[PDB]
């Protein structure tokens, strides 16, 4: 059991100490099983060794994990990643100066999956922010430029792990336990990733998706909260809301007007920005994500700033197939089920924003968006 | 907020190049040579050189977005900068390892563009001011072997274009680490010197006196060990004064002044950042002078000068190692 | 053969005996046995220039009692 | 470490000096002179006028530069040190080394000794200094070989110069830490730390009683210190170079000095100003030994950089012009080779000493072929040059003024030469393993009887040494002393497994295979490095006598039908890449 390792190691360290290589050959093979109840244990074994060590032999067991994160095999590298996560909370000290060999990941993230690369940034986040001391620094730094050339990285691949990781570092950066400078510092690098993901739309959508997922999971300080969800906020009425008042013009091959309204106002200008692409379209759905996990966050679940998204109505063409559906042509057809799918999209996450309400009418519109949800579905298998 | 000063941008992993491109730019007679060597051979193509070329369509295109900034401030909004892409370009053919998008030694890279520089001038000459590198970057070395057998002194002559010396011992100043390099030391035991005077292996000292100075003096910082290797992050205590008469042949008054600092960014020796800070030495420009900018790729701030020393001095532990260190003669 | 100085990563000076026909990968495999750094990682500088892989000291007028400096890459980008 | 196999190419009998002499020591029972040469052989002379052969005998048995030596124990045991980094206690009467002392680490330079205590210190260049009891030394014998070490500490660079006083309480270290490091033997502690001197000192003296020391310096300069006060109580400026060697008269009053100026003087400690010219040698003073017979000493023994030994009379010092012009007696010197050329034909050496006298050598016989005389040496070196390639297997080495051979195991094989080639009367030759065979020619181990290779004999008396690559000697002999117990015994564990397999084993060594290319001049090809030019024309003659018609070209230039593909790729070729060969019809 754990408890007889634990308490084997805990008084008998000092005989056990002269044969770290062997137990730790003994470790390496144990974490190659496919039983939980085998790998735990090898698990424990590199972290005992690790804890009641010397220095060297310390070195071997973050050696011996980092070999096992570039192995290849998914039960190795997520219980690798695992132990060196509980390394570094459990001996920031003794793991801070082995960040030269976890750092070394780095080199092969070719092999390793998004999910992986996530922790495995996340490790090396929290190992470089755990003390303030000159040696955390001198990490801190290395992290920042390592993400910085990745983000411009012609390659699409590292530049979506730039993302991945700079989103990660920002959590653990902002995270509430934040003085003005550390409070800037988060916030250029929020503003170097934004910058980055402008051109490529489904990088930008990567961008939305993780930072969503970290307002949302983690509590960060108000002050990084106070600008998010400004820059947020004012980007998307300008990106996408566009006034009721102004008629639409322009070359469309359809006639395009205002639907699925409820009961001087503000719309979603969805067809006009798909259809010159024949912020992007594209990106509407986790934007909105975005934007009302920011708002919810700073007011404490409280979401008047967005009423009238809910109930603003979506410039669309007429959907309803008026006897035309043989006669549309294959590039019509094309355009106007992603039309259905962006539609579909923001209602979905208009649903989710205001599914949390307690007002009568509140619930009524969520209902009448959800009922507007399953008709429209029924319009996309004609 | 933009400074009137043109940075580089990253063609993908190129701030080795660009730090090197930066301190070359504002090296004093360097840009006032290339310009020299390109109207020979334009003149001599209208009556190999690619270097030469695209050095000079660098400083012209640096030139001319500075020039247009002045006039036109309101044209550049987030960044002023240019890319040397046609330079790159020729290094990749005159060195295959540039193909590609590596992370590379900027020391490396100065001198491969320095040593191409020597080249072009002597096939030039030869064909035939054009001593641009000897007399702004080349010296001239003493090295002296003492046998402690029989006492007899041995010579030689090496030119050298950087002084390399340490930075570890295996605080410290600038001082220290030349004294590791032109004092006087002791070769014994396995590294015993072989006296062609007593036919045998003997014990002798070994120093090193600067015989030719060049206008510039160029510090490699071995910021490096080996057990296995490793960077070492202290840095030494960099002044901004250097004289090198405690190791020349001959008493001199000449002192040099520092004006160029290149720096690696990094934990490890096989990656990182390389930025360069550069000295200040057309009425707007002046207000600049005396000042530090640092060339972080495309971006270029402004540091006053007793803020700049206080960054490089080890007991504020920076992050940003100095590599190279540039000292140009009053 | 004849004597060479290298003045390694510390400044200190270490001998090698080499011939003028000597490869640099020669040369190099020479000062990994005195120093350990691997020849693939070593960067020799006699006279200001750098010595190239694949030539002989020969190619550089390399002679008795010629100094090489010996430093690292400082890999940045 | 690997063990490699030398030899030395001498005469049996080495009368005189071969190079440099840097100890001196005077025996007065006997009236014998001892010189430590820097050839590696102690010898004995009669310093009696009579002799016209002052010659007495020579203890061979060190490597290297000896650099000192002391006679203790009233002329019957003679200590010395040496470069080979030993210490070797000799029996001065019969004149054979006893035993040798392996505890420094690097070159041994100095040895100071107590007459009244007869102990005896040891300090080099590894920083180390070792205290010995010569009576603990010279009862040891086979069985009772194990000694107790008592070591000095503290000194932090290497050694130069030891001394110690008559009564045995105090000894004094100079080295180039430019101080001098004082501890008392009895209990190995540390007194003090002189400090003064700008350079590597050299020479060290003490009184009887060990109160007062003299020390001179590579600055040039005398100091006289004081123990009791810790302080330098005079300096004398003397010399224009630095001081090398020391010598004071019983009364501790004159100091004699000389050095690298060549310039011996006699200065007078309690007035610097009365300075006495001796002589002004030819060539740097590296010691010196007074005649200590009477007061004032009679003389004095000078040992240089040169084989002569001279002795200068001090008659009417106490009675700038020197007071000697010519020595008193001289010990005749031998002549020091100092420039060497090996052959094309990796046979023979070209030598040229410092009489300019020019040698021919054998270095497979091991012996000399014809004494040249003062013949031009780069001339003869052109007049001698033939167009052969042979890899090298042996390496020469001068530092005892003699022809030193030593072989390797990365190449002692490496040059396989033809027996018409050669001079021996065609069987394939390896020259390596031939020379190794007659060096072990008397070893009972290499016999299956024959003995030897059946092709040459070096000498008999040619000394066969066995060392660690860059380290100490494992075993010296003599080639005829290779059959007797003690030193087969020896052999067994010494001699290593790449000469085992040759000299026992009787294996042979590879062949080395050069490739290379035939095309038509306007198939790679691969062959032994000896195969002649006419074997590769035939198998182009097979392919389409075979001498008349076809002709072999290489860099568009013709090959000799005698010529082999070795000598081919070394001068024709000229290019880093497999041998191309051009055939055409004649
Ligand atoms: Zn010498």
């Amino acid at each position: 059991q754990e408890q007889l390792l634990q308490s084997t190691f805990s008084v008998h360290y000092l005989v056990l100490k002269d044969m770290c290589s062997s137990i730790l050959s003994l470790a390496q093979s144990l974490l190659h099983s496919l039983d939980q109840s085998i790998i735990s244990f090898g698990s424990l074994l590199y972290k005992y060794a690790f804890k009641f060590f010397d220095t060297y032999c310390q070195q071997e067991v973050v050696g011996a994990l980092v070999t096992h994160i570039c192995s290849g095999n998914e039960a190795e590298v997520d219980t690798a990643l695992d132990v060196l996560l509980e390394l570094v909370v459990l001996n920031p000290s003794a793991m801070m100066m082995n960040a030269v060999f976890v750092k070394g990941i780095l080199d092969y993230l070719d092999n390793i999956s998004p999910q992986q690369i996530r922790k495995l940034f996340y490790v090396l986040s929290t190992l470089a922010f755990s003390k303030q001391n000159e040696a955390s620094s001198h990490i801190q730094d290395d992290m920042h430029l390592v993400i910085r050339k990745q983000l411009s990285s012609t390659v699409f691949k590292y530049k979506l792990i730039g993302i991945i990781g700079a989103v990660t570092m920002a959590g653990i950066m902002a995270a509430d336990r934040l003085s003005d400078e550390q409070c800037t510092q988060v916030t250029s690098l929020l503003q170097l990733v934004h910058s980055c993901s402008e051109q490529s739309p489904q990088a930008s959508a990567l961008y939305y998706d993780e930072f969503a997922n970290l307002i949302q999971h983690e509590k960060l300080d108000p002050k990084a909260l106070e600008w998010v969800g400004h820059t947020i906020c004012n980007d998307f009425q300008d990106a996408f809301v566009v006034d009721s008042c102004v008629v639409p013009e322009g070359d469309f091959p359809f006639p395009v007007k205002a639907l699925y309204g409820l009961e001087d106002g503000i719309a979603i200008n969805l067809l006009p920005l798909l259809f010159s692409q024949d912020v992007s379209p594209l990106c509407l759905a986790p934007y909105f994500r975005l934007l009302r996990l920011c708002v919810e966050r700073q007011h404490n679940g409280n979401l008047e700033e967005i009423d009238g998204l809910l109930d603003c109505p979506i410039f669309l063409t007429d959907l309803e197939p008026g006897e035309k559906l043989e006669s549309m042509s294959a590039k019509e057809r094309s355009f106007m089920c992603s039309l259905i799918f962006l539609t579909l999209n923001w209602f979905r996450e208009i649903v989710n924003a205001f599914c949390q309400e307690t007002s009568p009418e509140m619930k009524g519109k969520v209902l009448t968006r959800l009922k507007h949800i399953v008709e429209l579905q029924i319009i996309l298998e004609k | 907020n933009l400074l009137p000063f043109v940075g580089l941008n990253n063609l993908g992993n190129t701030s080795y190049l660009n730090s090197i491109l930066q301190v070359l730019y504002f090296c004093p007679g360097f840009k006032s040579g290339v310009k020299h060597l390109f109207n020979i051979i334009s003149r001599k193509k209208e009556a190999s050189y690619e270097l030469i070329c695209s050095l000079q369509s660098l400083i012209i295109s640096v030139e001319q977005l500075q020039a247009s900034f002045l006039l036109n401030p309101e044209k550049y909004t987030d960044e002023l900068a240019t890319q040397p892409r046609r330079l790159l370009n020729t290094l990749r053919e005159l060195n295959p390892m540039y193909e590609g998008y590596l992370q590379h030694d900027a020391q490396e890279v100065l001198q491969c563009i320095l040593g191409n520089i020597q080249e072009t001038c002597q096939l030039l000459k030869k064909e035939e001011g054009f001593e641009l590198v000897e007399k702004l970057f080349q010296g001239q070395l003493v090295l002296r072997t003492r046998c402690l057998e029989c006492e007899s002194l041995t010579e030689r002559r090496e030119d050298f274009q950087d002084i390399s010396v340490p930075v570890q011992e295996d605080m410290k100043t600038l001082r220290w680490a030349i004294s590791q390099f032109a004092s006087v030391e002791r070769i014994v035991g396995e590294d015993k010197y072989f006296c062609e005077n007593c036919h045998h292996y003997t014990e002798a000292e070994r120093s090193l006196l600067f015989d030719k100075m060049p206008e510039v003096i160029t510090i490699h910082l071995k910021c490096f060990a080996a057990s296995g290797l490793s960077k070492i992050n202290t840095p030494l205590l960099t002044p901004l004064k250097l004289s090198l008469e405690e190791w020349s042949t001959k008493p001199t008054n000449d002192s040099y002044g520092l004006f160029a600092v290149v720096m690696h960014s990094g934990i490890t020796i096989s990656s990182g950042h390389y930025t360069a800070s550069v000295k200040v030495t057309v009425q707007s420009l002046k207000e600049y002078e005396g000042k530090w900018l640092l060339f972080d790729d495309s971006e270029v701030k402004v540091t006053e000068e007793k803020d700049f020393l206080n960054s490089l001095s080890p007991s504020t532990s920076p992050t940003s190692t100095p590599y190279l260190l540039f000292y140009k003669k009053l | 053969s004849m004597q060479i100085f290298v003045k390694t990563l510390t400044g200190k000076t270490i001998t090698l005996e080499v011939e003028p026909s000597d490869t640099i990968e020669n040369v190099k495999a020479k000062i990994q046995d005195k120093e350990g750094i691997p020849p693939d990682q070593q960067r020799l500088i006699f006279a200001g220039k750098q010595l190239e892989d694949g030539r002989t000291l020969s190619d550089y007028n390399i002679q008795k009692e010629s100094t090489l400096h010996l430093v690292l890459r400082l890999r940045g980008g | 470490r690997k063990v490699q196999v030398s030899y030395v190419i001498r005469d049996e009998v080495e009368k005189y000096n071969r190079n440099g002499v840097n100890a001196l020591q005077l025996d007065p029972a006997l009236n014998r002179l001892f010189t430590a040469g820097r050839d590696s052989i102690i010898r004995i002379w009669s310093v009696n006028q009579h002799k016209q052969d002052p010659y007495i005998a020579s203890m061979e048995h060190h490597t290297d530069w000896v650099n000192d030596i002391v006679l203790c124990c009233n002329g019957k045991t003679l200590i010395s040190a040496s470069s080979d980094t030993t210490v070797k206690v000799w029996n001065a009467h019969k004149g054979f080394c006893m035993s040798t002392l392996r505890t420094h680490k690097d070159y041994v330079k100095a040895l100071a000794y107590a007459k009244d205590k007869e102990l005896v210190a040891s300090a080099g260049l590894d920083r180390q200094i070792f205290l010995w009891d010569v009576n603990t030394l010279t009862a040891l014998t086979a069985s009772n070989n194990t000694v107790t070490t008592s070591s000095l500490s503290g000194n932090k660079d290497s050694i130069y110069s030891l001394a110690m006083n008559q009564l045995g309480t105090i000894i004094v270290s100079g080295s180039t830490e430019k101080v001098l490091r004082v501890w008392d033997p009895r209990t190995c502690a540390k007194l003090m730390k002189l400090k003064g001197h700008t350079d590597n000192v050299k020479a060290l003296l003490l009184n009887r009683d060990g109160t007062q020391c003299l020390s001179g310096s590579s600055d040039g300069t005398i100091r006289l210190w004081s123990l009791g006060q810790q302080r330098c109580i005079a300096t004398y400026r003397v010399h224009d170079e630095g001081v090398w060697a020391l010598q004071v008269n019983d009364a501790f009053t004159h100091v004699y000095s000389g050095g690298r100026d060549r310039k011996i003087y006699c200065t007078d400690l309690r007035n610097p100003d009365i300075r006495v010219l001796i002589c002004e040698e030819k060539a740097p003073v590296l010691k010196m030994e007074l005649d200590r017979s009477a007061d004032p000493p009679p003389a004095i023994w000078v040992a240089t950089t040169k084989s002569t030994v001279n002795k200068w009379t001090l008659k009417g010092i106490h009675n700038i012009t020197p007071l000697c012009t010519q020595p008193d007696q001289v010990i005749k010197g031998g002549a020091s080779i100092i420039q060497c050329h090996i052959l094309n034909d990796k046979r023979h050496i070209l030598t040229k000493d410092t009489n300019n006298n020019v040698a021919y050598w054998d270095v497979l016989k091991a012996c000399k072929v014809e004494d040249l005389g003062k013949v031009d040496f780069e001339d003869e070196i052109k007049k001698r040059f033939k167009m052969v390639y042979v890899p090298n297997w042996f390496s020469v080495d001068l530092k005892t003024g003699m022809l030193t051979i030593t072989l390797d195991e990365s190449d002692c094989f490496a040059a396989w030469v033809s027996a018409k080639d050669a001079g021996f009367s065609d069987p394939k030759l390896n020259l390596g393993g031939l020379l190794l065979q007659a060096l072990l020619e008397y070893w009972p181990r290499t016999h299956v009887v024959q003995k030897g290779n059946g092709y040459f004999q070096v000498p008999p008396h040619t000394p066969v040494i066995f060392g660690e690559a860059g380290g100490r000697t494992l075993f010296r002999l003599l080639c005829r002393d290779s059959g007797g117990e003690t030193e087969s015994m020896l052999l067994n564990e010494t001699v290593p497994q790449w000469v085992i397999d040759i000299t026992v084993d009787k294996n042979m060594p590879k062949f080395n295979k050069i490739p290379f290319y035939l095309q038509p001049h306007a198939d790679r090809l691969s062959a032994s490095d000896m195969l002649q030019v006419r074997k590769v024309m035939e198998h182009v003659y097979e392919k389409i006598l075979a001498e008349e018609k076809i002709e072999l070209l290489c860099q568009d230039q013709v090959l000799d039908p005698n010529m082999d593909l070795r000598t081919v790729k070394h001068f024709i070729w000229k290019s880093g890449g497999d041998l191309t060969l051009h055939y055409r019809q004649k």
